[PDB]
RNA sequence: UUCCAGGCAU
């Protein structure tokens, strides 16, 4: 069911995506 | 210092012979005084100590992460599956005589940082020396032999 | 920096006899020996055995301060009997105990086996 | 049936542990040895590195430090005097063991430097001494360091006597175990609890070997302490036994030197 | 997380599902489903302070949503799921923190100020600032001989590149009175 | 930053065991805690040692002269 | 110079372990004057005590029939005015007068306290510190 | 304010303090380093003369 | 190295602007760290994202 | 240096290692701790200059501060924490040790004291030997609560001829207290005598505590299984003591207590109720933690921690506030975007229900901050205005 | 030295 709720543990991965793209330096850069 | 604003400079160094030991054989690398806890109220120190003593026996990167579903009640059960006190403490023998410690100690691993600021970069003594020009008063900075 | 020299914990440097016995003046027939380059390892044990001699009135010791490898040992005895001797005896007591103890640990060892 | 007093009765045994039950002695005594083993047992290790060339990532003293930790053989040690005593200006075959080490990163794939690569150059005098104690599965033992392409490293070490007091690298020790009165019948502790002292606090394997409490009975205030369940390990340099015998020995030596000074002291006077 | 009640089968709910996840982790594996899309897919938004003023966020996603059925005697006591007006939701509370904070084990178990001290000394410690110090001619810098990674960690570290470039060691602490030094 | 030759607490030999630990994983596909129980590392003092050391040297070696 | 200064057997009204893992303060009455009450803590780790028991209480500042340091053993042979079980030793602080002439003195033993009452410890109960205590049976 | 009501002076020393339970209240443990750095003018007097000469 | 990169300086009047500024605001939630600020002096005038 | 006693004369005792190793009791007068603190020391130069130091500046003299006609040093930490344990009726020591203790005291007449227990096995009690450090003629009379000459709970403190007759020793007796042992010793004897007393009491108790060991650890912060729940409802009960008095004002039904808005008059009752409840929540876990508990043991000797601490770790934390006014609505009638507007309940004005053992919630957390920040703020102000007001 | 700046003392 590629469409079900989203337990807590899951969210972590989302954040991963963030820094994967953005990056700790996001600000200064862009 | 630790990770809870737990500053502190060494006081003296001892070897295992004088060091306090637990039947297991193990002995502390660090021995912090119990008094820097109640007033500072840094349980997270006590907690990391119990949590790390666990993931150190089983080897499972103990999670400390922000707010989550962990508990002393929880850890104290896993640390009980390993045979050690459920709260971390352990019996210990007074390194000098070998005679047990009428008391028990919160003996468990904790992550500790070593900030620069080491003694030998600060001991400074001056008995007369370089004197400034405009003032003729001793000069500023240990760097320049000041007073 | 001001780190004493490591080896100073067991090397009596220039004129420093192991022992040095000054007669305790506070009490009668009692003394105090200064042990240079020695500690609890040795101390506490001469304390134990020394404290078995019935003829020993007082026996206790102490490390002056953790920075210096030393300790004073105070010994008092039943008059006529010189504490020096008590220390003398109490010592051999330990040698004789150990000696036999070595023999006995070795007895057991020869009579053993394992593959590791 | 025999033997004056302090008797032992080795429980288990192995090439790297002497789990034994020492009994009927003064705890003072027990500890006394316990210490002696960790502390003052003569050993051997490097104590002087002579860096010729080095391209590694570990800078000199890093390597120079670990080299002192690399356990070295010391079975005979007692027949290789401390530099300090011997009369050789600096060092000699009658006080020290000389080793070499040389690495070049040929395998264009991380070349390793192991304790096995040390090279005894000085006359071993025909005596178990100076051998890079190896327990490695393969036999490479103690990974010293690594290096890449044309990374080189030429050294030259010098082992000397030494004991755990002078430094840990001379610790034949490792870590002993210690316990007595597993049922705290002398009450040398006051177990902290939240509820049942008995529950919260785990029991020990060393209880079987001693009688449980048995309520009724009052408190034996005449209770002293014999029977100590030690577990002398080892790091190799010395056979698990000697790190116990010699322990039993070095202590005994000192104990006599006290008498020795009590003799030399008397003779003295005009 | 945009939590529009766009659920004919139910009520309100994160405009993202376990699918999106395994679809992203798909890329976590082979290092295709970007964060960039997690925006365009109107799955989550960038809320500035001002705009925030007009929205309602549920802390922990799950929890503050469903219905019911004695809590946990060991856990803590958390406010309930009040209203369903919920517009968005938090990635994880731990995100209010900054570098410093993020390395502090159980920051939610100390006195407020204590966590501020650690926010200053972490910047006064030793470590391995960059694995290139071998070719670094910077006047002054320290490195620990054997950098140990921490036993107790945060998920926050995984991103702060810590376990790879730690700032200390796991020493066996013994909290007790001894010599008195 | 290489394997810490011998533990800090008890000092029991530990500079060799490295490679054997790294293998009791990538190959013998075990779990940390056990891998270490296998290499003889009993009490935590010596345990935390391996279970924590970060073999940076590798990332170092990866440079040049 | 050596004599007893008080002897009488009492019975334990009751014993109390107020937060004290190894010691208990107790009290009893006298099998003589019924005005002679008694109070005394007690290391119940060296001499248990149950409710109501006849224990001979004695006191006097002396050796055995026949100040300074405290010899260790030796006395294995020596005189032993210890013909009892419990033998503490302390000092006596106050000399109260609980009305009439039913006086009560307090004897502390370096840490444990004690209190008596009646009136015939007249030319017997000295104000002195010295005062070995004794219990038996 | 900074030059007359307060000056920098000679014969002064500063280091990190670490308590000790073995010094009398009034003592102060001093590093051998400073003990060789900080001096004190003493007058040659037949009293010390002998000692003083040894020191020199 | 990081902490310093993501930082925040904010000028003051001319003397200790004791009140509004230095304080921790509600609008601060999620944007600025709540516990990581330089003690004393410019306490709360300089923030970490 | 804001004290007269911020500078004192000490005896040089040249030792190894690079630190200024000073005695402990002279810790609180300099305001000295060891977390990286450095100290300055100057060297006299004239036969008379030093004279001035030794005759007026030595620590032995500065012992009793005139700023408060009461000593300004005294036994602290380790020794304080230990001095108590050693005391207790329930504490005895056998010959082997008692002898070592006696020896450790420099003066000791070299004459062992008579064991209070010659009965089966000769024993000694803390008070017993600890008094070997206490000189002669030193008299003390306390009377705490249930003190009674025969103090049961060891309430008071009676020391005659310099011998501990009864009671426990701690911050009240050996501290820098007024009628304090220390205060008397000095007066009653010399600036000297007392100066050495710290040394004896120190060495002894320090040594005894070396072996009796001591510590703290999470286990001390957990209160009785049900006693905690007993609290979770001592909380909830107040929530409703609020919820009620809220609608009771959400209906225009409350007497605006003279000189207070309906708003003000309201909040005031809110607050009281919470803290009021939180406090007992404390005590609840307080007399609930056995004597064996560590964190208490120290709060008892008086060497670290107070009722409050125990509370905020074991029981309930508290209601955070800024300028007395619990977290405001800088967020248009609410605290965070996690709340529904016009929310006055305690779960929003910043009331930390959990305990440091349990752990704050993302909100409990952020609020605690805004609150914490305030201390830090004036700390760096009140400190400046002071340093000036001082000068 | 000089002038700005930054950092530390829980
Ligand atoms: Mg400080
Ligand atoms: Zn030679
Ligand atoms: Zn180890």
């Amino acid at each position: 069911d590629e469409s079900a709720p989203i337990t807590a543990e899951d969210s972590w991965a989302v954040i991963s995506a963030f820094f994967r793209e953005k990056g700790l330096v996001s600000q200064q850069l862009d | 210092a630790s990770r809870h604003g737990q500053k502190g400079t060494i006081g003296i160094t001892y070897r295992r012979e004088d060091m306090p030991f637990t039947a297991e054989g193990i002995v502390p690398d660090l021995i912090i005084n119990p008094h820097a806890i109640p007033s500072r109220m840094t349980v997270a120190h006590l907690i990391e100590c119990l949590l790390s003593k666990v993931a150190a026996l089983s080897g499972n990167e103990g999670d400390a992460s922000p707010f989550t579903d962990i508990t002393v009640e929880g850890i104290s059960k896993l640390l009980r599956e390993h045979g050690y006190q459920s709260r971390g403490f352990e019996v210990m023998y007074n390194g000098h005589t070998g005679k047990k410690l009428m008391a028990q100690i919160f003996f468990g691993p904790t992550y500790y940082q070593r900030l620069r600021h080491m003694v030998d970069d600060k001991i400074h003594a001056r008995a007369r020396g370089p004197m400034q020009v405009l003032t003729r008063q001793p000069v500023e900075g240990r760097s320049r032999d000041g007073g | 920096m001001n780190a004493p020299d490591r080896f100073e914990l067991f090397l009596l440097g220039e004129g420093e006899s192991k022992l040095k016995i000054d007669p305790d003046t506070k009490a009668p027939n009692a003394v105090v020996i200064t042990f240079e380059k020695e500690d609890h390892t040795l101390g506490n044990l001469i304390r134990a055995e020394l404290l078995n001699d019935r003829k020993v009135l007082f026996a206790a010791y102490k490390v002056e301060h953790p920075f210096f490898a030393r300790f004073k040992l105070r010994i008092q005895t039943t008059e006529g009997y010189d504490p020096k001797d008590a220390l003398k005896n109490a010592c051999n007591s330990i040698i004789n105990k150990l000696g036999a103890l070595k023999t006995n640990f070795e007895t057991e060892w020869n009579l053993q086996t394992l593959a590791a | 049936m025999s033997e004056e007093g302090p008797q032992v009765k080795i429980r288990e045994a192995s090439k790297d542990n002497v789990d034994f039950i020492l009994s009927n002695v003064d705890l003072a005594m027990a500890n006394s040895l316990r210490r002696v083993m960790i502390a003052e047992i003569p050993t051997l290790a490097i104590d002087s590195v002579e860096v010729e060339t080095n391209t590694t990532v570990l800078a000199d003293e890093f390597i120079a430090h670990r080299l002192g930790l690399i356990p070295l053989q010391s079975m005979d040690i007692e027949q290789l005097e401390y530099s300090r005593d011997c009369f050789c200006e600096d060092h000699c075959d009658k006080c020290s063991v000389v080793l070499t080490l040389q690495a070049f990163g040929e395998s264009e794939s991380t070349t390793n430097v192991y304790s096995k690569d040390l090279v005894i150059v000085s006359n071993l005098m025909g005596r178990n001494i100076g051998h890079p104690i190896i327990q490695d599965k393969e036999g490479n033992g103690v990974l010293i360091c690594k290096l890449r392409k044309g990374q080189e490293l030429k050294l030259t070490c010098v082992a000397k006597k030494g004991i755990a007091k002078e430094h840990a690298k001379w610790g034949p020790a490792a870590a002993i175990e210690f316990e007595y009165d597993p049922w705290n019948k002398l009450k040398h502790t006051d177990y902290w609890y939240e509820q049942d002292s008995a529950k919260e606090w785990p029991q020990s394997k060393n209880c079987e070997y001693e009688d449980p409490p048995n309520e009724g009975d009052p408190f034996d205030y005449k209770a002293q302490a014999d029977t100590f369940y030690m577990n002398v390990e080892s790091v190799g340099s010395i056979p698990v036994d000697q790190v116990v015998v010699r322990g039993i020995d070095t202590l005994q030596k000192k104990v006599a030197s006290i008498l020795l000074a009590l003799t030399q002291m008397d003779q003295d006077k005009v | 997380f945009i939590v529009e009640d766009d659920e004919s089968l139910g009520h309100k709910e994160l405009k993202v599902r376990k699918g999106h996840i395994a679809k992203l982790m798909a890329t976590e594996y082979q290092d295709e489903y970007t964060w960039s899309s997690l925006l365009n897919e109107g799955l989550v938004e960038y809320i500035d302070a001002e705009e925030e003023e007009s929205i309602l966020i549920a802390m922990q996603p799950e929890d503050l949503e469903p219905a019911e059925a004695d809590v946990d005697p060991a856990k803590r006591i958390r406010v309930s799921h009040h209203a369903t007006t919920f517009t968005h939701c938090e990635i994880h509370p731990s995100m209010i923190l900054g570098v410093a904070a993020s390395i502090i084990p159980f920051p939610d178990h100390n006195q407020s100020p204590r966590n501020t001290y650690q926010s200053a000394m972490g910047k006064q410690a030793m470590g391995v600032f960059l694995t290139n110090y071998n070719v670094r001619m910077d006047t002054m810098a320290n490195i620990l001989y054997y950098p140990q990674k921490p036993l107790g960690t945060t998920r926050a570290m995984e991103y702060l590149k810590f376990r790879e470039l730690p700032a200390g060691q796991n020493a066996i602490v013994a909290i007790a009175c001894y010599s008195g030094y | 930053m290489i394997v810490p030759v011998r533990c800090f607490s008890c000092g029991k030999v530990v500079g060799d065991k490295w490679e054997s630990y790294l293998n009791l994983l990538q190959e013998d596909e075990l779990d940390e805690g056990t891998a270490l129980s296998r290499l003889g590392l009993k009490r935590y003092c010596c345990r935390r040692m391996i279970l924590t050391h970060v073999d940076l040297i590798e990332k170092f070696l990866r440079y040049n002269p | 110079m050596s004599n007893t200064l008080f002897d009488d057997i009492f019975q334990v009204s009751e014993v109390d372990p107020g937060r004290y893992n190894k010691v208990c303060r107790i009290e009893a009455a006298s099998t003589t004057q019924d005005q002679c009450k008694l109070t005394l803590d007690i290391n119940v780790e060296l001499f248990p005590v149950a409710a109501q028991d006849s224990l001979t209480v004695t006191i006097a500042s002396s050796l055995n029939l026949e100040t300074r340091s405290w010899r260790p053993p030796q006395a294995g042979d020596r005189s032993l005015a210890d013909d009892y079980d419990y033998v503490m030793y302390g000092t006596a602080y106050k000399f109260e007068e609980v009305s009439k002439d039913l006086i009560a003195v307090y004897y502390s033993f370096g840490g444990l306290l004690m209190r008596l009452e009646g009136n015939y410890r007249n030319l017997n109960n000295l104000k002195q510190e010295n005062a070995y205590l004794l219990i038996r049976r | 304010r900074g030059n007359l009501m307060g000056k920098r002076v000679d014969f002064s020393a500063r280091t990190v303090i670490s308590g000790d339970p073995n010094l009398e209240l009034d003592q102060v443990g001093v590093p051998k380093s400073i003990a060789k750095t900080l001096t004190y003018p003493e007058v040659v007097t037949p009293y010390n003369i002998d000692r003083l000469t040894q020191l020199v | 190295t990081l902490s310093h990169l993501r930082r925040t300086n904010t000028p003051i009047g001319r003397d200790g602007k004791l009140a509004k500024p230095r304080q921790l605001h509600n609008t601060h939630w999620g944007l600025v760290c709540p516990a990581e600020t330089p003690e004393g002096q410019a306490c709360g005038l300089v923030k970490n994202l | 240096s804001l004290h007269k006693m911020s500078m004192m004369a000490h005896r040089v005792k040249v030792i190894p290692y690079s630190t200024f190793r000073l005695n402990l009791s002279v810790t609180s007068p300099y305001n000295a701790d060891f977390d990286g603190d450095e100290m300055n020391l100057h060297v006299p130069q004239s036969e008379e200059t030093r004279a001035e130091l030794s005759q007026l500046c030595a620590v032995p003299l500065q012992i009793v501060s005139p700023q408060s006609n009461k000593p300004c040093m005294g036994i602290v930490q380790d020794t304080l924490c230990g001095i108590r344990k050693l005391t207790l009726r329930d504490t005895f020591i056998e010959l082997d040790q008692v002898l070592n203790m006696l020896y450790w005291v420099p003066d000791w007449d070299g004459v062992i004291p008579t064991p209070a227990i010659i009965k089966p096995k000769p024993l000694w009690s803390g008070k017993q030997i600890l008094s070997v450090a206490i000189p002669n003629g030193i008299h003390l009379q306390r009377f705490d609560e249930g003190t009674t000459l025969l103090s049961p709970k060891d309430n008071g403190m009676l020391i005659i001829d310099g011998q501990i007759i009864f009671g426990v020793v701690e911050k009240k007796t050996v501290g820098s207290s007024n009628g304090g042992l220390i205060h008397v010793v000095t007066r009653e004897k010399g600036p000297q005598v007392c100066a050495k007393l710290f040394g004896n009491i120190q060495k002894v108790v320090n040594f005894w505590l070396l072996h009796n060991g001591f510590s703290t650890g999470i286990g001390d912060t957990i209160a009785d299984g049900p006693t905690m729940r007993e609290i979770t409802e001592t909380i909830a009960e107040a929530k409703k003591k609020v919820l009620d008095v809220t609608k009771e004002a959400q209906a225009n039904l409350l007497t605006a207590k003279h000189g207070m808005t309906l708003r003000e008059s309201f909040e005031d009752n809110v607050v009281r109720f919470l803290n009021e409840a939180r406090d007992k929540a404390g005590r609840l876990a307080e007399v609930n933690l056995k004597d064996l508990n560590n964190v208490k043991q120290m709060v008892m000797a008086g060497s670290k921690g107070s009722f409050i601490n125990i509370a905020q770790m074991s029981a309930c934390v508290g209601q955070q506030s800024v300028e007395g006014k619990r977290i405001a609505f800088g967020f248009v009638d609410r605290t965070l975007p996690h709340f529904s507007k016009d929310d006055y309940s305690p779960e929003s004005k910043g009331f930390v229900e959990n305990s440091y053992l349990r752990g704050l919630t993302p909100q409990e957390f952020f609020f605690h901050a805004m609150g914490g920040r305030e201390g830090l703020i004036d700390t760096a102000v009140k400190t400046a205005e002071t340093g000036y007001i001082q000068r």
